[PDB]
């Protein structure tokens, strides 16, 4: 009954989306600028309690790899699966979250340039608190998103995320 | 991108009809072109002015059904008052009946189907090529005003910045 969630502010310098480059991946960054469209909330995974498998192996724990599928991975022993995950919703904790891409705001932005904006993705508490119009104080965490290389036995793009947001600006 | 008319042919006569049908989508842009030197564009990201030198010219068909003589100038046009002022020059064509030159006419009318070639007794067309060439070699002469035909040009320029004036209303 604990799943704890980290967040850190008063970050050392505000950066802009133009400012956006791949270095800042897996680093925090503070921006801020205008809401767009915030979507309706809906859960994350973190970990679920999928199994079997074949027939029954109540293996629970993990599979929080982005996609977020699949359990049934090098079970159970001996279950052997493969097969079906086979999914157990009940077991699984969840949390958040939203989708709600910023715009950049138009003070700083150099007419004409029609600015360009991806999303911040609210996991965490901090989900939320948004209003839209407002600029905010965000967490950077670069990273990526799956939808140019490919994994020979893809396409990828921008994913702000924040583990902590204020409302100022 | 493609720019039509005031940017298709440019350092060139741009030759228009039904003049006063342009509504005003052609209307304040070529109301720059009077400033020439420019046609500005902010629509999407692209905010460039780009080079209409083109050279302007218009058929101007009044509104229906006709010019009425006794109506002040301007009442048949249904452009602008202020775009009037930007071309030079104009010529306005009345056709008015007269039994002497309407004959020639309907004799020139009838000189169809009768026959395919139109002139006689006496012209000599001037052809395109050989024209133009005389057309362009006389852009580079670039003349100088001297002075004497400049004063001139102040002087009488004077009574014409009176009677078009001391007519008042």
């Amino acid at each position: 009954e604990r799943v704890f969630q980290i967040s850190f502010f008063n970050l050392p310098t505000v950066h802009r989306i133009r400012d956006i480059r791949s270095e800042k991946i897996g680093s925090l960054l503070s921006i801020s600028g205008t809401v767009t469209r915030t979507s309706e909330v809906r859960p994350e995974l973190y970990k679920a309690s999928f199994t079997c498998d074949m027939c029954r192996a109540i293996v629970d724990n993990v599979e929080q790899s982005f996609k977020y599928t699949e359990p049934t991975f090098c079970p159970n022993p001996s279950c052997e699966n493969r097969a079906f995950w086979t999914l157990n919703v009940t077991r699984s904790r969840f949390l958040d979250w939203q989708k709600v891409r910023i715009q950049e705001n138009a003070n700083e932005i150099p007419t004409g340039s029609m600015p360009r904006t991806l999303d911040v993705i609210l996991r965490g508490d901090s989900v939320e608190r948004a209003k839209p119009g407002d600029r905010c104080k965000f967490t950077g965490v670069e990273i990526v998103v799956p939808d140019k290389p490919s994994s020979t036995l893809l396409t990828y793009k921008i994913s702000f995320l924040a583990c902590h947001v204020i409302s100022i600006g | 991108l493609e720019g039509g008319a005031l940017v298709l042919a440019d350092n060139g006569i741009c030759c228009i009809d039904e003049f006063d049908k342009m509504d005003e989508s052609d209307r304040t842009a070529i109301h720059e072109v009077m400033e020439q030197q420019t046609i500005s564009i902010s629509k999407a990201g692209i905010n460039t002015t780009l080079n209409a030198r083109t050279s302007i010219l218009a058929a101007a068909n009044p509104l229906y059904g006709r010019y009425n003589p006794r109506l002040s100038p301007l009442d048949n046009i249904n452009l602008p008052a202020a775009l009037l002022s930007r071309f030079d020059i104009l010529f306005l064509m009345l056709d008015i009946p007269s039994r002497d030159d309407d004959e020639k006419l309907a004799e020139h009318v009838t000189y169809v189907h009768m026959h395919n070639k139109q002139p006689d007794l006496d012209f000599t067309p001037v052809e395109p090529s050989k024209m133009r060439e005389y057309i362009a070699y006389a852009k580079t002469k670039r003349p100088v005003m001297s002075e004497a035909v400049n004063d001139y040009v102040v002087q009488a320029y004077i009574r014409l910045r009176q009677d078009s004036k001391r007519e008042m209303d």
